C-alpha cells in the first residue's frame, strides 16, 4: 500500500450525521444510510414545491371556510375582490380571516356588494351609470 | 376509452378563437413583396460582418510580467 | 434537512429595534500567523482593513492575537453569549472583509431553521376568531330543541 | 405521412364581417406586429421549433415586435398556431430620444411613451 | 478487553457539608468470563433489576437456571464488599440498580465453526430502600395529558 | 380580544355541537355538510393535524 | 335599507368610497350581545381506555402507550412563540 | 498503521469535542479566559449602548462589595457598588412610575407598583443584563453572577449613566431596555391578582357604577368533558366584558379580568408605546 486512505472516518461521518434519527440500521450502517440519506435529500428538495402548493390550498381552505361563514363562496369572494382592485393575496386574506374577522367581514361585504353590482349591471344592459364600487382607478 | 368534457371543449374553442384572430392580422401586410426587397440588406450585412468579425478575432490573451511575479507573494511574511 | 436539524422561531435579542439598535457583536478574535502562507490574507487584513473596521463600529472590541497558527481563525462573540468560530484560512482580504462584516451585521441567534418568516407578539387586533364570532345569538340564549 | 402543411390564400383574405369583429382597416394597415409564444414548441415539428427560434420567441408570454412584411408574415404563417398576433398600435407617436426610457407596452397592445405611476 | 466497571468503585468524592443530604453508596461489581451465554443471563439479570438484594437472593435460590447460582455468588460477594469495603452499615439496605450482562471473549471450536460462548455480569448495588415501582397511570393522568395536549395547540401556518 | 393566553386558546379550538334535521333530505347532501363540520373545514383555524373537528347530531 | 351582509352578529359593516374614489373606507364597530339574549348563570386498562374514549369522543388508540423509541425522539424543550 | 498525520489530528480534535460534550467543565467567568482587556471592554460597553460615561464611575458601577471583601480575603495570603445602585434604583423606580403614570392614567397605583416591581424585578433585570454584557463586566465573588448581585450592578450602571449625562438620557435608557420588556406581556402576567371579581367590583364602586351581573351569553358542550362558556358581565344591562372558560366560574373570573383590562386601558388593542 503506498498511499492508502487515512481520512475515511470523516467521509462516513459526513453522511451519518444526517441519518442519526432514522430507524433500523439506517442510522448506523453506511451502505444503508447512503441510500436513505440521498433519498431524503431528493425528497427534501422536491418538497419545496409541495410546501408552496400545500400552503396555498391551506389558504383556500381557510378563506373558503371563513367566507362560507358570511354566505359567500370562495370564487365569489376572490373574483369580486379582484374586480375592486383590492390586490390582497391569499396569505393575507387567510390571516385576516383568522385574526381580524371584522376586516374580513367588511371585505366580504365589499365583495358581495361588488358581486351584486356585477349582477345588476350585467342585467340592465345598455348604456347606464356604472356602480359606485364598480368604478376603476385608471393608472397612466 | 377517454371522453371529452366541457373543460376540453371550451379550452379548444378559445384556442380556435386566438387562431382566427391570428388569421385576421396576417391578412393585410403593410408592404407588398416588391416593396420590401432590399429594404434591410445593409443592416443584415453589417450584422453578419459583426458575427464574421467576432469569429475572426479569436486569439490567446496577453501574458503579463506582473501576474507571474505576483505569484511570488504566496510566501509574503511579516517582519 | 429540516427534520434532522433543530428549528426555532424568529426573534431578537432584547427587542433590538424597538427602543434603540444595539450592535450584537461584542468581540472579534483574530489569530494570524506571522510566517505562514494560510494567514496571508489575514495579514493584509490587519494591515489594511482592521483599523478602519474597528473605527466603523466602536462597540466591538477586537483582539488580534498573532501567534504561530497553522489555520487562522476569527472568533465572533455575541452579546447573548454565542460564539461563532469561523476560519479565514486561505482567503483574500476582500473575502475576509465580507466575512467580518457578515459577522458584524448578524446576531448571536442560531443559523438553524426559522419556522415562520415573521414574529408578531400581538397578531390580533380585532380579536382572534373563536367559533362564536360570526354567529347570531338567540332570544334568551336558547339552543335547538329547547322548549322554554 | 406527416409533412409540412401549405395553407391556401383564401384562408388569409379578410371579410368585412371580420373588419367589424376585430378592429382593423384594410386600407392603411398596421406596421408592427406583436407576437407572443403561447403554446410550446415541444411536440411540434423541428421546422416550427426553428421558426420560433428565428422570430425570437423562445420564452413564452414575452412579446416581440416584428414587421408586417410578407416574409415575416410567411414565417408567422408557419407557426400561427403557437403564437398570438396583435397590431402594435401607438396612441402617441413612436418614442423620440427624450421618451426612450420611459415607455411601457401595455396589455391592450398599445405602447405608451409616457409611463407615470400616478392615477389619472 | 475493556475493564471500566471494576474501576468504578474507585471514585472518591470530596467530603460533604452538614447542610446536605447523605449520598447513597454505589457498589459496582462484576464477573467476567462466565461460561454461559449473554442472552440467557439477560433473563436472570432482568429479573432482579430493582429488587432489594434479599429479594434478589431469594428469587435466585429457587430458579432452575445455571446462571442463578452465578449471580447469587456475585450478589453475596457484592454484599460482602458493600459492608467491608464501602461503608454500608446494613447488609439488608441495598437494592440492585443495575444488573446487565455483556458478552465475553468467546472461543471458537472447529468441528464447522462452533462458539464456546462466555458472558459477563455487571451489577451496581445502591444503598437504600428499593425505589417504589411505577404506578400504572390512571384515567386522571390520561385525561390531564389529553387536555394538556389540547391546551397546547396553536393556529398553525399563520401569524 | 383581551383574553388571557389560556382562555383564548380554549375558545378558539373549542368544538361545537351542531344539530341537523334529516327529514326528507338526501343522505349525501346531508353527508356533505356533516362531513365538513366533522373535519373542521368550516373553521378558518383549520389544519389537519390541529384536530379541530366538531360534533354533528343528525336526527 | 340595503345591507350587503346581515350586519347583525359580528360588526356593523358600513362601506364607503372617498371622494377621489381611490380608498375604500370600511367602518365596522362591534355588535354587543344584548342582555335579552342571555341565560342567567346556573347555580383495568381495557375499561379505562373505553371510559376515556367515550368521555372525550375519540377512538381507543391514542390511549395506549408507545415505546421508548417514540418517547425519546420527542422534543421536550420545543420552541415557543407568542 | 496508516502513515500520515492529518487524519490523526482531526480525529484527535473530534475526540476532544466528545470529551467536552460527555464531561463539560464548569463555566469559568470571562475575565479568566484569553482575549480579555477589561478597560477596553468597558469602553466598548459604553459605545455599544450609544452613550458616554465617565469611565471611572462606570468602573465603580461594576465593582460589587462582595468582590472587595473576598479580594481582601485574598490579600492576606476600591469603591463599592451600593451608592450608585441606590441612586440608580431610586431613579429608575420614580421614572418608571412617571412613564407608566403618563401612558396609563386609569391604572390603580397598586397596579403601577406591581408593574414597576416587575420592570425592576430580578427576572426582568437579570434577563436584560445577561444580554447587555453587564454580567461579563461584573466584578463579583462567585460565578455565575448571582441574580441579586447582578440586579445591583445593573442599577449601578443606571446610576453611573445618571451622574454621567443627566436624567433625560437615563430616561431614554430605561425606556429602551426596561420598558420594552413589557411588549407582548399581558397585564395580569405582570400584576398577578387572586379574586379579580372582587377587584372589579371595588373598581366599579369607585366609578359609582353598580355591581355587574355575570350572565351566561353563549355556551357549548355543557354536559361534556370539554365545555366552553362565554360569561358576560353587564352593568345596567350593558356589558363591560365577556370571557370564555372551561367551567362557568373560570369564564366568570376571566370576564372579570377582561373588564379589568378594559378599565385600565391595558387592553390588547391599546396604542403601543411610542418610542
Amino acid at each position: 500500500l503506498r498511499n492508502r486512505v487515512t481520512d475515511r472516518y470523516f467521509r462516513i461521518q459526513e453522511v451519518l450525521k444526517h441519518a442519526r434519527h432514522f430507524r433500523g440500521r439506517k442510522n448506523r450502517c453506511y451502505r444503508l444510510a447512503v441510500r436513505t440519506v440521498i433519498r431524503a435529500f431528493v425528497k427534501c428538495t422536491k418538497a419545496r414545491y409541495l410546501k408552496k402548493k400545500n400552503m396555498r390550498t391551506l389558504w383556500i381552505n381557510r378563506i373558503t371556510a371563513a367566507s362560507q361563514e358570511h354566505g359567500l363562496k370562495y370564487p365569489a369572494l376572490i373574483g369580486n375582490l379582484v374586480k375592486c382592485q383590492v390586490e390582497l393575496n391569499r396569505k393575507v386574506l387567510a390571516d385576516l380571516a383568522i385574526y381580524e374577522p371584522k376586516t374580513f367581514k367588511s371585505l366580504a361585504a365589499l365583495a358581495s356588494r361588488r358581486r351584486h353590482e356585477g349582477f345588476a349591471a350585467a342585467l340592465g344592459d345598455g348604456k347606464e351609470p356604472e356602480g359606485i364600487f364598480s368604478r376603476v382607478v385608471q393608472y397612466h | 376509452p377517454r371522453f371529452v368534457s366541457l373543460r376540453a371543449k371550451q379550452n379548444m374553442i378559445r384556442r380556435l378563437e386566438i387562431e382566427a384572430e391570428n388569421h385576421y392580422w396576417l391578412s393585410m401586410p403593410y408592404m407588398t413583396r416588391e416593396q420590401e426587397r432590399g429594404h434591410a440588406a445593409v443592416r443584415r450585412r453589417e450584422a453578419f460582418e459583426a458575427i464574421k468579425a467576432a469569429a475572426t478575432s479569436k486569439f490567446p490573451p496577453h501574458r503579463f510580467i506582473a501576474d507571474q511575479l505576483d505569484h511570488l507573494n504566496v510566501t509574503k511574511k511579516w517582519s | 434537512t429540516a427534520r434532522g436539524t433543530p428549528s426555532r422561531f424568529l426573534a431578537s435579542v432584547l427587542h433590538n429595534g424597538l427602543g434603540r439598535y444595539v450592535q450584537q457583536l461584542q468581540r472579534l478574535s483574530f489569530s494570524v500567523s506571522r510566517d505562514g502562507a494560510s494567514s496571508r490574507g489575514a495579514r493584509e487584513f490587519v494591515e489594511r482593513e482592521v483599523i478602519d473596521f474597528a473605527r466603523r463600529n466602536p462597540g466591538v472590541v477586537i483582539y488580534v492575537n498573532s501567534r504561530p497558527c497553522c489555520v487562522p481563525r476569527v472568533v465572533a462573540e455575541y452579546l447573548n453569549g454565542a460564539v461563532r468560530e469561523e476560519s479565514i484560512h486561505c482567503k483574500s482580504v476582500e473575502e475576509i472583509s465580507t466575512l467580518v462584516q457578515k459577522l458584524a451585521d448578524q446576531s448571536g441567534l442560531d443559523v438553524i431553521r426559522i419556522r415562520k418568516p415573521f414574529h408578531t407578539d400581538n397578531p390580533s387586533i380585532q380579536g382572534q376568531w373563536h367559533p362564536f364570532t360570526n354567529k347570531p345569538t338567540t332570544f334568551r340564549g336558547l339552543r335547538p330543541r329547547e322548549v322554554q | 405521412k406527416f409533412t409540412r402543411s401549405r395553407i391556401p390564400e383564401k384562408v388569409f383574405q379578410a371579410s368585412p364581417e371580420d373588419h367589424e369583429k376585430y378592429g382593423g382597416d384594410p386600407q392603411n394597415p398596421h406596421k408592427l406586429h406583436i407576437v407572443t409564444r403561447i403554446k410550446s414548441t415541444r411536440r411540434r415539428p423541428y421546422w416550427e421549433k426553428d421558426i420560433i427560434k428565428m422570430l425570437g420567441l423562445e420564452k413564452a408570454h414575452t412579446p416581440q415586435v416584428h414587421k408586417n412584411i410578407p416574409s415575416v408574415n410567411a414565417k408567422l404563417k408557419v407557426v400561427k398556431h403557437l403564437i398570438r398576433i396583435k397590431p402594435l398600435k401607438l396612441p402617441q407617436g413612436l418614442p423620440a430620444e427624450e421618451n426612450m426610457s420611459n415607455t411601457c407596452l401595455k396589455s391592450t397592445g398599445e405602447l405608451v411613451v409616457q409611463w407615470h405611476l400616478k392615477p389619472v | 478487553i475493556s475493564r471500566k466497571w471494576e474501576k468504578k468503585n474507585k471514585i472518591v468524592y470530596p467530603p460533604q457539608l452538614p447542610g446536605e443530604p447523605r449520598r447513597p453508596a454505589e457498589i459496582y461489581h462484576c464477573r467476567r468470563q462466565i461460561k454461559y451465554s449473554k442472552d440467557k443471563m439477560w433473563y436472570l439479570a432482568k429479573l432482579i433489576r430493582g429488587m432489594s438484594i434479599d429479594q434478589a437472593l431469594a428469587q435466585l435460590e429457587f430458579n432452575d437456571k445455571k446462571g442463578a447460582k452465578i449471580i447469587k455468588e456475585v450478589l453475596l460477594e457484592a454484599q460482602d464488599m458493600a459492608v467491608r469495603d464501602h461503608n454500608v452499615e446494613f447488609r439488608s439496605n441495598l437494592y440492585i440498580a443495575e444488573s446487565t450482562s455483556g458478552r465475553g471473549q468467546c472461543l471458537k471450536r472447529i468441528r464447522g465453526i462452533m462458539e464456546k460462548v462466555y458472558c459477563h455480569y455487571f451489577v451496581k448495588l445502591v444503598e437504600g430502600p428499593p425505589p417504589p415501582p411505577e404506578p400504572p397511570k390512571t384515567a386522571v393522568a390520561h385525561a390531564k395529558e389529553y387536555i394538556q395536549q389540547l391546551r397546547s395547540r396553536t393556529i398553525v401556518h399563520t401569524l | 380580544s383581551s383574553f388571557s393566553r389560556a382562555p383564548q386558546q380554549w375558545a378558539t379550538f373549542a368544538r361545537i355541537w351542531y344539530l341537523l334535521d334529516g327529514k326528507m333530505q338526501p343522505p349525501g347532501k346531508l353527508a356533505a355538510m356533516a362531513s365538513i363540520r366533522l373535519q373542521g373545514l368550516h373553521k378558518p383555524v383549520y389544519h389537519a393535524l390541529s384536530d379541530c373537528g366538531d360534533h354533528v347530531v343528525i336526527m | 335599507t340595503y345591507s350587503p351582509l346581515p350586519d347583525d352578529y359580528n360588526c356593523n359593516v358600513e362601506l364607503a368610497l372617498t371622494s377621489d374614489g381611490r380608498t375604500i373606507v370600511c367602518y365596522h364597530p362591534s355588535v354587543d350581545i344584548p342582555y335579552e339574549h342571555t341565560k342567567p348563570i346556573p347555580r383495568e386498562e381495557g375499561p379505562m381506555i373505553e371510559q376515556l374514549s367515550k368521555m372525550f369522543f375519540t377512538t381507543k388508540h391514542r390511549w395506549y402507550p408507545h415505546g421508548r423509541y417514540h418517547r425519546c425522539r420527542k422534543n421536550l424543550n420545543p420552541p415557543k412563540d407568542r | 498503521v496508516k502513515k500520515g498525520f492529518r487524519a490523526a489530528f482531526r480525529f484527535q480534535k473530534e475526540l476532544e469535542r466528545q470529551r467536552l460534550l460527555r464531561c463539560p467543565p464548569p463555566p469559568v467567568r470571562r475575565s479568566e479566559k484569553p482575549n480579555w482587556d477589561y478597560h477596553a471592554e468597558i469602553q466598548a460597553f459604553g459605545h455599544r449602548l450609544q452613550e458616554n460615561f465617565s469611565l471611572d464611575l462606570l468602573k465603580t458601577a461594576f465593582v460589587n462589595s462582595c468582590y472587595i471583601k473576598s479580594e481582601e480575603a485574598k490579600r492576606q495570603q476600591l469603591k463599592s457598588n451600593q451608592e450608585l445602585s441606590e441612586q440608580g434604583t431610586s431613579f429608575s423606580q420614580t421614572c418608571l412610575t412617571q412613564f407608566l403614570e403618563d401612558e396609563y392614567p386609569d391604572m390603580p397605583t397598586e397596579g403601577i407598583k406591581n408593574l414597576v416591581d416587575f420592570l425592576t424585578g430580578e427576572e426582568v433585570v437579570c434577563h436584560v443584563a445577561r444580554n447587555l454584557a453587564v454580567e461579563q463586566l461584573t466584578l463579583s465573588e462567585e460565578f455565575p453572577v448571582p441574580p441579586a448581585v447582578l440586579q445591583q450592578t445593573f442599577f449601578a450602571v443606571i446610576g453611573a449613566l445618571l451622574q454621567s449625562s443627566g436624567p433625560e438620557r437615563t430616561a431614554l435608557f430605561i425606556r429602551d431596555f426596561l420598558i420594552t420588556q413589557m411588549t407582548g406581556k399581558e397585564l395580569f402576567e405582570m400584576w398577578k391578582i387572586i379574586n379579580p371579581m372582587g377587584l372589579l367590583v371595588e373598581e366599579l364602586k369607585k366609578r359609582n357604577v353598580s355591581a355587574p351581573e355575570s350572565r351566561l351569553t353563549r355556551q357549548s358542550g355543557g354536559t361534556t368533558a370539554l365545555p366552553l362558556y362565554f360569561v358576560g358581565l353587564y352593568c345596567d344591562k350593558k356589558l363591560i366584558a365577556e370571557g370564555p372558560g372551561e367551567t362557568v366560574l373560570v369564564a366568570e373570573e376571566e370576564a372579570a379580568r377582561v373588564a379589568l383590562r378594559k378599565l385600565y386601558g391595558f387592553t390588547e388593542n391599546r396604542r403601543p408605546w411610542n418610542y
